[PDB]
RNA sequence: ACGAGACUCUGGCAUGCUAACUAGUUACGCGACCCCGGUCGGCGUAACUUCUUAGAGGGACAAGUGGCGUUCAGCCACCCGAGAUUGAGCAAUAACAGGUCUGUGAUGCCCUUAGAUGUCCGGGGCUGCACGCGCGCUACACUGACUGGCUCAGCGUGUGCCUACCCUACGCCGGCAGGCGCGGGUAACCCGUUGAACCCCAUUCGUGAUGGGGAUCGGGGAUUGCAAUUAUUC
């Protein structure tokens, strides 16, 4: 009965407005909800030179992938969780729902 | 005590400033004082901040030198808390009160620069920052390759500094210093 | 350079030169009584831990680095 | 009686300070073990700025468990300064008066500014080409 | 009354050394007279029951943290291997002289292992050790 | 090193010459009022732009502005 | 105790070898080749002598109850590990020299390397460095 | 006779057993998070595997 | 009109908002231990967001005063204040015979194209040494070295579509390198509460090329690899 749903993208606009999307449609069916937990995010690191070959002065880059995590629990089957991961959903977030 | 301070051990009280030109560049009662040589910080940023600092803990600010020994503050407070009761069972009085009649004497007042030479009066913040570093080199000398260690070295020579006896390094080089400026003033 | 020949264990005038002339000093450290003696450090301190015993120092500050002697008190 | 709980946190460069009050009696304790027993013991005097520029009695009615975690050797004994001298204050606030709390921040505000505000000092960024921050490699001509 | 944290931990490492001296059953091992105690040293330590000193650590170490294996006890007895020529790296200690020392207080029951693994003090072990530390606290008051 | 530019100055006079009953003297009084009269588009600019206009205010109860 | 005592010494001409009297015994047997200061410790540890003394007490017949460990220290339960030559080439003695056989064992290992024209040896003939060192840039005092 | 003479050599590991996807060379290589690709491949494809110099 | 600015990411303050059994705390209730109290990363629970983390916002503007300035642009000073200039990124017009055909299935053109400058397999070299030069590292000691004890972090990474190749706890064996058996981690979970050095405390040495220095070089032992001799490392 204890469902936890992942929510996890890359563009921070992307991942908060279907956090709360996601929360709207809970409160319509009025069942156990639990709030949306921020884990610490996670950034990839590439520092690389900036000429093809070693000629020049030397100068790097900053690449960066700030990428943002939160995970929600529920105390709901796996048939009512079913009619809401099916509306409001955006192609820049990743979900996997887990059922136990 | 929420109303005296103990440095340590050491009262706060009865250290008269002896010259005037110095007293508003020495900061060492009653607005000034702490139990510690040692703060966070900060006094190294604005032009001016440097006037009221407390002077024991500029010298162990000046202290750290020369490569292997910078940013160890750790030890060099364990260096002169030890060497302060050396100056008192040498002397028997107030150990900081040998500190202040070091930096008005080992203070240059005429320096020569380059203008030809222009010898040309210094400003006591300058002032305290010279005697207070060429000790702070001289005693770096003593106890390098020494038996003498530097707890006694950083002691003895604000000792011989207090009487002028022209035994440390810090006396030679600020009379020296005023008698070069001397010939092209 | 020029050798410091050093006192590796005391002589029988030395030791005697200890027992009443280190305790009319003002300042005692296995630093300065190793240079005016001409002993080793290490024959420094082996030189007042029985003086301890003896009652002819007083201690005011022992250290990893430095420990310091005098006299006793006066009376 | 009623629960004074009174659980100040104050930073230091990295060092997290957390305390937690109590109305008790006259023991002040850092992770169980005292203040005064904290290595390196030459920063003792560091540690009773609180206990001597107040007084013990300011404590009599006080007990504080303070937790600590992060920083380095130096950054968590100042991180443990500003971390139950602000604690007291709360304390003084929310269960005593003012007025005898502006007379212990009066006291804190001529001696030193860090017990009650942090530094916002902060390692800058090595770049690169350079061994640190504001220093560059050593440069070659011809 | 007081516990092993009221105490400074620097006459106290000596303070269980000396309780294992009425001991002398804690069955030392063989090669200890010739052995260093890790490979970022290079030579042997001063004191002659240094493995008495050792093993005096363990436990107070032990106390505060507990479930502490094999691989954990290396890590806090290292140092900083000077490796000389090149700038130092950090090294652990050596493996079996931590594990003879989880095994001399196995043969004498002051430690017992966790569940899933590790090294913890046992209560009738913290009964004594609470009374080394108030020999500590009462001859210093 | 505090030198306003055109677009923190341009737009100031805009601020006076349309909405003079709108503001006060207060920075944050007209600062939250410049936000609903005018779409800035960062924070910063949003406190640059009022700043100046309060400055001008302490002008126009003390004489004319060109 | 504390005074120089009688039966005072400042050289030990032992196994040949000159050893000065004016350190620890720990840190003066490293006069002898053959003996760093691990090895030197630790035979130190397999007869009860006191090491707090120094150089100038320790008495004469127990400086032979050190020797009896020197060169045999196989059986005073010493491990092969300790040893400076372990496995001899011809016998597979693990043992142990003391500035008599370590330069002259030596000047074998040169013709045990150089007789059977090894690339090790011949780097030894030259003067070269042989553990694999750059030698473009460094070795310049000894090469002229 | 042949064909156990010219793939023979085992080229599980070491840098003749890796290469570039785009680039196809063997310098420079990116092999950190699965990438496997020249550092100069990377610079013009940091777009469009999604990187930002953000700093 | 561009560039500067603005802008972005980060650094600092908000006991206000939103919530966390993979974040922490507060209690309560036992267990352990000392003389009601004391301690515990021992063990569960309901209230919390102080600490955990990151989402929105809010906060600084030369804003207020005092000089100074056309009294304009502005500058100096004070107070309140977590900030009275955090750091970087981005970065024009025109230009160089700057560099790269050794990043390319980016390429004009030229050489070669089967006895191949294509391709692969073996081994060697790129490490080679009279000499000069560049960036470096550890040192030249006593503020030290050496040996015990005590105690503090913050950035990252980890089982690979190919890929047969991971990060590691724990339990033993061995002085060490290392080895063997179980368990978990595709990771805020396990490693890891990341028990880092410097440090601090206390020994020992004592101005000696010494216990500073670790270059050179001999002997033994293990890992990786099919393969390390020109010593892969240890």
């Amino acid at each position: 009965h204890r469902i936890r749903i992942t929510l996890t993208s890359r563009n921070v606009k992307s991942l908060e407005k279907v956090c709360a999307d996601l929360i709207r449609g809970a409160k319509e069916k009025n069942l156990k909800v639990k709030g949306p937990v921020r884990m610490p995010t996670k950034t990839l690191r590439i520092t690389t030179r900036k000429t093809p070959c070693g000629e020049g002065s030397k100068t790097w880059d900053r690449f960066q992938m700030r990428i943002h995590k939160r995970l929600i629990d529920l105390h709901s089957p796996s048939e009512i969780v079913k009619q809401i991961t099916s509306i409001s959903i955006e192609p820049g977030v990743e979900v996997e729902v887990t059922i136990a | 005590t929420p109303d005296i301070k103990l440095f340590g051990k050491w009262s706060t009280d009865d250290v008269q400033i002896n010259d005037i030109s110095l007293q508003d560049y020495i900061a060492v009662k009653e607005k000034y004082a702490k139990y510690l040589p040692h703060s966070a910080g900060r006094y190294a940023a604005k032009r001016f901040r440097k006037a009221q600092c407390p002077i024991v803990e500029r010298l162990t600010n000046s202290m750290m030198m020369h490569g292997r020994n910078n940013g160890k503050k750790l030890m060099t407070v364990r260096i002169v808390k030890h060497a302060f009761e050396i100056i008192h069972l040498l002397t028997g009085e107030n150990p900081l009160q040998v500190l202040v009649n070091a930096i008005i004497n080992s203070g240059p007042r005429e320096d020569s620069t380059r203008i030809r030479r222009q010898a040309v009066d210094v400003s006591p913040l300058r002032r305290v920052n010279q005697a207070i570093w060429l000790l702070c080199t001289g005693a770096r000398e003593a106890a390098f390759r020494n038996i003498k260690t530097i707890a006694e070295c950083l002691a003895d020579e604000l000792i011989n500094a207090a009487k002028g006896s022209s035994n440390s390094y810090a006396i030679k080089k600020k009379d020296e210093l005023e008698r070069v400026a001397k010939s092209n003033r | 350079r020029d050798k410091l020949n050093n006192l590796v264990l005391f002589d029988k005038a030395t030791y005697d030169k200890l027992c009443k002339e280190v305790p009319n000093y003002k300042l005692i450290t296995p630093a300065v009584v190793s240079e005016r003696l001409k002993i080793r450090g290490s024959l420094a301190r082996a030189a007042l831990q029985e003086l301890l015993s003896k009652g002819l120092i007083k201690l005011v500050s022992k250290h990893r680095a430095q420990v310091i002697y005098t006299r006793n008190t006066k009376g | 009686g009623p629960l004074q709980s009174v659980q100040v946190f104050g930073r230091k460069k990295t060092a997290t300070a957390v305390a937690h009050c109590k109305r008790g009696n006259g023991l002040i304790k850092v992770n169980g073990r005292p203040l005064e027993m904290i290595e390196p013991r030459t920063l003792q005097y560091k540690l009773l700025e609180p206990v001597l520029l107040l007084g013990k009695e300011r404590f009599a009615g006080v007990d504080i468990r303070v937790r600590v975690k992060g920083g380095g050797h130096v950054a968590q004994i100042y991180a443990i300064r500003q971390s139950i001298s602000k604690a007291l204050v709360a304390y003084y606030q929310k269960y005593v008066d003012e007025a005898s709390k502006k007379e212990i921040k009066d006291i804190l505000i001529q001696y030193d500014r860090t017990l009650l505000v942090a530094d916002p000092r902060r390692c800058e960024s090595k770049k690169f080409g350079g061994p640190g921050a504001r220093a560059r490699y050593q440069k070659s001509y011809r | 009354g007081v516990t092993v944290k009221d105490v400074n931990q620097q006459e106290f490492v000596r303070a269980l050394a000396a309780f294992l001296k009425k001991s002398g059953k804690l069955k030392v091992p063989e090669w200890v007279d010739t052995v260093k105690l890790a490979k970022h040293k290079e030579l042997a330590p001063y004191d002659e029951n240094w493995f008495y000193t050792r093993a005096a650590s363990t436990a107070r170490h032990l106390y505060l943290r507990g479930g502490a294996g094999v691989g954990s006890m290396t890590k806090i007895y290292g140092g900083r291997q000077r490796n000389g020529v090149m700038p130092s790296h950090f090294s652990r200690g050596s493996k079996s002289v931590a594990r003879r020392v989880l095994q001399a207080l196995e043969g004498l029951k002051m430690v017992e292992k966790d569940q899933d693994g590790g090294r913890k003090l046992t209560p009738q072990g913290q009964r004594d050790l609470d009374r080394i530390a108030g020999q500590v606290a009462a001859a210093k008051k | 090193g505090r030198v306003r530019t055109k677009t923190v100055k341009k737009a100031a006079r805009v601020i006076i010459e349309k909405y003079y009953t709108r503001l006060g003297n207060d920075f944050h009084t007209n600062k939250r009022v410049c936000e609903e009269i005018a779409i800035i588009p960062s924070k910063k600019l949003r406190n640059k732009i009022a700043g100046y206009v309060t400055h001008l205010m302490k002008r126009i109860q003390r004489g004319p502005v060109r | 105790s504390l005074v120089i005592p009688e039966k005072f010494q400042h050289i030990l001409r032992v196994l040949n070898t000159n050893i000065d009297g004016r350190r620890k015994i720990a840190f003066a047997i490293t006069a002898i080749k053959g003996v760093g200061r691990r090895y030197a410790h630790v035979v130190l540890r397999k007869a009860d002598i006191d090491l707090t003394k120094r150089a100038g007490e320790l008495t004469e017949d127990e400086v032979e109850r050190v020797i009896t460990i020197m060169q045999n220290p196989r059986q005073y339960k010493i491990p092969d590990w300790f040893l400076n030559r372990q496995k001899d080439v011809k016998d597979g003695k693990y043992s142990q020299v003391l500035a008599n056989g370590l330069d002259n064992k030596l000047r074998e290992d040169l013709e045990r390397l150089k007789k059977i024209r090894a690339h090790r040896g011949l780097r030894h003939f030259w003067g070269l460095r042989v553990r694999g060192q750059h030698t473009k840039t460094t070795g310049r005092r000894g090469r002229t | 006779g042949h064909q156990q003479l010219y793939w023979s050599h085992p080229r599980k590991f070491g840098q003749g057993s890796r290469s570039c996807r785009v680039c196809s060379n063997r310098h420079g290589l990116i092999r950190k998070y699965g990438l496997n690709m020249c550092r100069q491949c990377f610079r013009q494809y940091a777009k469009d595997i999604g990187f930002i110099k953000l700093d």
